[PDB]
RNA sequence: GUUUAGAACGUCGUGAGACAGUUCGGUCCCUAUCUGCCGUGGGCGCUGGAGAACUGAGGGGGGCUGCUCCUAGUACGAGAGGACCGGAGUGGACGCAUCACUGGUGUUCGGGUUGUCAUGCCAAUGGCACUGCCCGGUAGCUAAAUGCGGAAGAGAUAAGU
RNA sequence: AAUUCCUUGUCGGGUAAGUUCCGACCUGCACGAAUGGCGUAAUGAUGGCCAGGCUGUCUCCACCCGAGACUCAGUGAAAUUGAACUCGCUGUGAAGAUGCAGUGUACCCGCGGCAAGACGGAAAGACCCCGUGAACCUUUACUAUAGCUUGACACUGAACAU
RNA sequence: GUAACGGGGCUAAACCAUGCACCGAAGCUGCGGCAGCGACGCUUAUGCGUUGUUGGGUAGGGGAGCGUUCUGUAAGCCUGCGAAGGUGUGCUGUGAGGCAUGCUGGAGGUAUCAGAAGUGCGAAUGCUGACAUAAGUAACGAUAAAGCGGGUGAAAAGCCCGCUCGCCGGAAGACCAAGGGUUCCUGUCCAACGUUAAUCGGGGCAGGGUGAGUCGACCCCUAAGGCGAGGCCGAAAGGCGUAGUCGAUGGGAAACAGGUUAAUAUUCCUGUACUUGGUGUUACUGCGAAGGGGGGACGGAGAAGGCUAUGUUGGCCGGGCGACGGUUGUCCCGGUUUAAGCGUGUAGGCUGGUUUUCCAGGCAAAUCCGGAAAAUCAAGGCUGAGGCGUGAUGACGAGGCACUACGGUGCUGAAGCAACAAAUGCCCUGCUUCCAGGAAAAGCCUCUAAGCAUCAGGUAACAUCAAAUCGUACCCCAAACCGACACAGGUGGUCAGGUAGAGAAUACCAAGGCGCUUGAGAGAACUCGGGUGAAGGAACUAGGCAAAAUGGUGCCGUAACUUCGGGAGAAGGCACGCUGAUAUGUAGGUGAGGUCCCUCGCGGAUGGAGCUGAAAUCAGUCGAAGAUACCAGCUGGCUGCAACUGUUUAUUAAAAACACAGCACUGUGCAAACACGAAAGUGGACGUAUACGGUGUGACGCCUGCCCGGUGCCGGAAGGUUAAUU
RNA sequence: GGUUAAGCGACUAAGCGUACACGGUGGAUGCCCUGGCAGUCAGAGGCGAUGAAGGACGUGCUAAUCUGCGAUAAGCGUCGGUAAGGUGAUAUGAACCGUUAUAACCGGCGAUUUCCGAAUGGGGAAACCCAGUGUGUUUCGACACACUAUCAUUAACUGAAUCCAUAGGUUAAUGAGGCGAACCGGGGGAACUGAAACAUCUAAGUACCCCGAGGAAAAGAAAUCAACCGAGAUUCCCCCAGUAGCGGCGAGCGAACGGGGAGCAGCCCAGAGCCUGAAUCAGUGUGUGUGUUAGUGGAAGCGUCUGGAAAGGCGCGCGAUACAGGGUGACAGCCCCGUACACAAAAAUGCACAUGCUGUGAGCUCGAUGAGUAGGGCGGGACACGUGGUAUCCUGUCUGAAUAUGGGGGGACCAUCCUCCAAGGCUAAAUACUCCUGACUGACCGAUAGUGAACCAGUACCGUGAGGGAAAGGCGAAAAGAACCCCGGCGAGGGGAGUGAAAAAGAACCUGAAACCGUGUACGUACAAGCAGUGGGAGCACGCUUAGGCGUGUGACUGCGUACCUUUUGUAUAAUGGGUCAGCGACUUAUAUUCUGUAGCAAGGUUAACCGAAUAGGGGAGCCGAAGGGAAACCGAGUCUUAACUGGGCGUUAAGUUGCAGGGUAUAGACCCGAAACCCGGUGAUCUAGCCAUGGGCAGGUUGAAGGUUGGGUAACACUAACUGGAGGACCGAACCGACUAAUGUUGAAAAAUUAGCGGAUGACUUGUGGCUGGGGGUGAAAGGCCAAUCAAACCGGGAGAUAGCU
């Protein structure tokens, strides 16, 4: 399995 | 790092053994399903 | 910093919560195929083969400047003050090369020393402990060390005469 | 002020220079007394600020020791991939071009490197919006309901006093 | 990057005004071909010099076909003179296609006209299988380290042997439990497995290997808890639970040393023991419970004392006279080991002891326990290390000679002592102390009931039997277990050598075990782990992040503030090596011989030999440096928050958050409130308001003001309003 | 000719491209079926304390596994069948047994039948542990059998409080326990979904859970319907009819009367006689008949040709109540097994008829005629019917009759009239289903299909567990499975040889495609810019032709030319999709309705169930059409509207109906794939959180509380000094535990770690072994944390193909 990171602008 | 599986024969037989399963009808229904499915190993007991 | 989940203040809301209000804490991945770029090779071509030295089409680098001195305390100015032009000297920044000097390093050189082990023992050595810890140090590499560079001069010109 | 929007408020201290810190001021945008107020020794991998020591943190990097990177031998992946005979510029164009137009440049092919671009790779976007989507949670949203509570009847009968 | 003619270039190759040419499209016209449609000429379901006209096309509508599998046609036809399938070639139709053939293959295939569909695939981050790409690139798994000679082999960096080197040594050693299940040993083999090769292996293959009265398990006994006759409850299922019955992680009988296998051993062998039952004999005889009592039987912390394990030194025995100066010496090396059991009962710990008597108590009884009195004894009893003796004229033992397959085998075999130090082990389930006040049962001991008291049974001494069954190899902080891996991770217990050190830290070593399953070169950038650094010293940066620095013991000295404890190791400073002297090895510790005493022993008092051994001072001496390495606090000042130790988002947040002691409010009278449960019941609690639950606040200090309108809560009940019911 | 100069200049291929040839990899295509799928006709619908289902371990000449079997262990006895061969399979071999009937094999009936499992002597972690009693054994150590669970029922014996009694207790007899597919009855009972939301409603009394029974079950013999005529139990089918109705009158739900069929069966008690054992039923024996469980016979061909082989070809025959099929070296009526027909049972058993016993009562007369019930109030449920004006049925609650001179019903209610007699029971058939047995069938599949499984498949494997769950078929006719030689490591692999029709069938074995990867040849390619092709085109190579030149391959050079799909106003777009190949993969099916086409009949058309030797025929029950208008009564080629229409609305000349095909619509999953979720039943506290029980661990070094003693002080204290003491969620710091900072690593050594530092380290510590709390629940010093790498509602299965106006 895995995960994600929203470093992008909100 | 300690994982989810720590072997214990006494605990394993007391939890899923033939006599533990057959004590209740719900476990006895598991045996009926496994007998109907034709499982080679009915319970976890050796 | 903003921009998650934690928490708190003020504020809003009955409340859950909310606030370009504020406070504290809080995971930034990718072994380069292609283009591009910096280097460095292989292949073939250039009309016999081969070894050298060149011409320079073309391309790139480089192009900064201060302060003193002389001109001259002259021109200018009542004075206070104070040059143009031109010529010297000495710096800053930048760049290149170099290690003679000044230094760094020099776990491959020499020495001192702690603990312990070994070489039968003593003595003398060696191993290990960050090179055990230190003191020095050749060559090399290196800068903070020291040499050099920016130009002058032409051609055609900009604005302008 | 963990609270002050205006705001880096004003004054003082600290610095060569302090939007932070410390002391005050009160003008409390929008503090406040057990959703505690103010103080408080000690404690804190607590937050902010200052000083000494200390240093390659930095001015400004140099050298050295190892492990990789490089070469040889052996074994031998991966994400990705429409197909490629996969240059620059200007312009155009589902509006930021290796592929179109024009034009320039460029012998064929490796190796070591750097990551500017291939709107690079990763994951049917978490922000925004939408669906008469989902879920939890809140309440004086709706409709109910467990529970709690009221009375009648039944279980439950007979004297007396008001 | 010229970039505002597409470019070149142009003074007309621009613009303006006239012309005549030419170029220019799938438009138009020619010359063929196909198809749709309209009214005709004859003929017309067909069709004819027809003719006119139309034919871009998504969504979509209409129409006509191809091909695939199957059924009828088809018990036909095609086919070992080569069917289907595959792979080429040729021809043909507007198309989906069709026809034929060469080769492959070796047994099916199927005309025609109808019928039926799992009837046509490039996409769906489609599904399954196969194969690419990156790519011979990354990686080959801790930087603890390897090297050589020899051997085996087809082949050796990796296997075997040997000699060095390096690593661990509170582990990276040894022994277990749990867990695994043969991985153990031997032989054999190198496909696959091993991140390379491999002769090797935890790989393949074939054999062998696990021996118990005493170790465990089983067994007896109970804890939490489970199950649970009857029982209670619940639509059914079922839930709870009594008597009971299970359930160790706990309590209960007994074995040690030596030797031995390729692999097992407190299990086999040797030697020497022990225990519980059964049976028999003999003697003496009150036995007896589903009963009673005792016992089992229990905390934390701390303090020593007595010991042993163990270590050191000396002595003794054996060996050595040194590859290079010295080494017959106070020299060097090695050894100096012995259990359970039995006897003694020691240091020490605990308790007064012994009779008689009574008694509504211990569910009845009791001779026991618990009570009441009286007498008399100055003791007695219990427990317990260790030592010593025995075990043991034995075993073991350096070494020795002979044989032999490097093993080995056989024989022999000296000394086998003392002092000192010393545990975290033992005495100790003790002692002392504290509050938070620290299992059970059975075995065991004792007491009597009923039921026997000739008997049985009990006690004692012999003899004798019996002690079954199961586990036992091996790994067990790891390549064998948990992590997909021969995985830098995790995993409980036991053992605890030397030097230095307070120490189980740390460094170097012993025993023992390893060098981590790809290497060999090269010595770029860059990256990682480190070393050093002129001068400056936080100018860096959000921030002294990181690094550097500090670091020990003794002594001196130490502020604000404080809850008087602290702050405090505050800060700051001084002394540390070696040698000698005091004092040839001191103070101290230990303590033999000897000499007295004993109602006599493991005795007491003297006594000081011999060992062990700081600390200080003085003097000398070496270095730049003596806490020299490793190891090992940076410090101070102001301030916010939280009192504090603690807890928390396993896997980006350890905080000011949560908890917290304390405080207050409120509920709760015990069949308590409350909570879990359709209920029974259970928790609360075997507690009782000095208690419990809920809520908020959050040590401590000083304090906590005003509002009851709103919303809740509490109390009242006259009136208004109001359900079922009648 | 030589020397210069200028111009031009092929030949090079490290490699690459295209074409062709030859291979490798791979297992598609085709062919095949001892496997599946759907059915038809029958049978059989249970097994079990006489120990089941399902297993464990054993058992052979046996090393493993499979299949059998159970210590009598691939088997023993007996009775039949049958027999010349035979000791199950992988799977040979060895050692043997048989051959005319005790080899073997098949069937009937027995014997044996370890251990676990309802499991039953007790216990237990299933295949293990521990007994008691009694009988019988003796080698005095022991040994062998038997019995000993619980509950229900019955009968004995004993036996409390408590005098009898009763409860209770002890025996002894019977019975029940469990397993199993669907169908059936009953007790409980969803949600997703639909309503384009969502409450009533729908889904649905479905899924699921629980209880019980049978081969069927259930229902069942009118207090029923009808309507003034009548019908006459129940069940099932076709109609009636998507009608009447129900319904936020929305979605949707949905009869009955009556008719046509299948099949029909009626009785008993509520009581006594007169008769009498009557009919009938059940037990059982006793035969017959017909099955079942082994079996027997079963017709008829040769020659020649091709070919490895004949069943094929070409000839000439023969059988057929047998030309159903299978096998045999290619396609067999006559080769083989069978098939059609004709036969068979020692023993067991089914079915049916008859008969004998054991029960069982038939008939007649006179009586009797189901009361806390009907009904009612309240609250619900069931009837198509949701409270509505709601009859009828069931009742949680509260009441409560009449009783034949009486009650019930006739869809509110009343009267009248019909009809029936509740409050006690029994009852076959027609109906539903298939775990299982046998035979047969298919415009069903043919190894990615068909069961998940054609193969040692519910296996390997995954998960703690519930549970999930694969991949994998083909040599040839016969293994004749390659003797021997050679290379190699006493290998692997390969070359010969040999076998065979073929090895171009060699076990990596039928056919062997494509992607992909090679070797060879031809051509092109090292000054050349881009979807890589197209139009033109030299040259070279090559095949034909005869010089007409065509054909093939390559292609210098040149004009033109920015992939495909999806989604869009618009994509070369720097928007989505795709590494490639092969295989698979999406508009179907059922019913109804409308329309079109077509066929038949026609003012008619046509049947459905069912019957039926049965695609025929029967059955016209019904359905549509020929007449409409109106709300309806009604009227009618008219009718309604209105008082009435000269009117107006709707109708009146116009052919339909039944098949078949097709286009739509409707209900079902409805073209395929995809949610996050909701609901139901289970599995998880071997991880983690808390708690419970029982054990363990915490080197070393400091600080020095209370208290105590001894002084000083006080009248005594207090106070003070010294010395003892050893207090603490005390200090420093290893083990141990935590995880604050930074670096590395992030296709990890590791799906959270390592290195250097960091905090705690006698406690609210830490740890071992057990135990307990379970999913709207747990647990939580509280973060929405944790509850098996998953948590704002775990996991598994089911509803389920939820739904998806979206892609
Ligand atoms: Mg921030
Ligand atoms: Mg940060
Ligand atoms: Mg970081
Ligand atoms: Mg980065
Ligand atoms: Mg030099
Ligand atoms: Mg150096
Ligand atoms: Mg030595
Ligand atoms: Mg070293
Ligand atoms: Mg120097
Ligand atoms: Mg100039
Ligand atoms: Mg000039
Ligand atoms: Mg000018
Ligand atoms: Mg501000
Ligand atoms: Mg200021
Ligand atoms: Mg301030
Ligand atoms: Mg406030
Ligand atoms: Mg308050
Ligand atoms: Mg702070
Ligand atoms: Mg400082
Ligand atoms: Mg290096
Ligand atoms: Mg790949
Ligand atoms: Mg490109
Ligand atoms: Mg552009
Ligand atoms: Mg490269
Ligand atoms: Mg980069
Ligand atoms: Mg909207
Ligand atoms: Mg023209
Ligand atoms: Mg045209
Ligand atoms: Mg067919
Ligand atoms: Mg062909
Ligand atoms: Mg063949
Ligand atoms: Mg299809
Ligand atoms: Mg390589
Ligand atoms: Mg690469
Ligand atoms: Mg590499
Ligand atoms: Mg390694
Ligand atoms: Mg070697
Ligand atoms: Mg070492
Ligand atoms: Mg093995
Ligand atoms: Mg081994
Ligand atoms: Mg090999
Ligand atoms: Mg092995
Ligand atoms: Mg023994
Ligand atoms: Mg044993
Ligand atoms: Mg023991
Ligand atoms: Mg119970
Ligand atoms: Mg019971
Ligand atoms: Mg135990
Ligand atoms: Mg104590
Ligand atoms: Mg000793
Ligand atoms: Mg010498
Ligand atoms: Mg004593
Ligand atoms: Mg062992
Ligand atoms: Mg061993
Ligand atoms: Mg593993
Ligand atoms: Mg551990
Ligand atoms: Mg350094
Ligand atoms: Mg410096
Ligand atoms: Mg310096
Ligand atoms: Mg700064
Ligand atoms: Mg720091
Ligand atoms: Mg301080
Ligand atoms: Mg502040
Ligand atoms: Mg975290
Ligand atoms: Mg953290
Ligand atoms: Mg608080
Ligand atoms: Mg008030
Ligand atoms: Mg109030
Ligand atoms: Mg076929
Ligand atoms: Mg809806
Ligand atoms: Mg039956
Ligand atoms: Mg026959
Ligand atoms: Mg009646
Ligand atoms: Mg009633
Ligand atoms: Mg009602
Ligand atoms: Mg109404
Ligand atoms: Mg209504
Ligand atoms: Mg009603
Ligand atoms: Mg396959
Ligand atoms: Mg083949
Ligand atoms: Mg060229
Ligand atoms: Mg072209
Ligand atoms: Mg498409
Ligand atoms: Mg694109
Ligand atoms: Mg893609
Ligand atoms: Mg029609
Ligand atoms: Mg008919
Ligand atoms: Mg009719
Ligand atoms: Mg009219
Ligand atoms: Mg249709
Ligand atoms: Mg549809
Ligand atoms: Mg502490
Ligand atoms: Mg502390
Ligand atoms: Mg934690
Ligand atoms: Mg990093
Ligand atoms: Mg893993
Ligand atoms: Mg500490
Ligand atoms: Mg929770
Ligand atoms: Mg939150
Ligand atoms: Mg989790
Ligand atoms: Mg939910
Ligand atoms: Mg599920
Ligand atoms: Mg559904
Ligand atoms: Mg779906």
């Amino acid at each position: 399995a895995a995960a994600v990171r929203n470093a992008r602008w909100a | 790092m300690k994982r989810t599986f720590q072997p214990s024969v006494l605990k394993r037989n007391r939890s899923h053994g033939f006599r533990a399963r057959m004590a209740t009808k719900n476990g006895r229904q598991v045996l009926a399903r496994r007998r109907a499915k034709g499982r080679a190993r009915l319970t976890v007991s050796k």
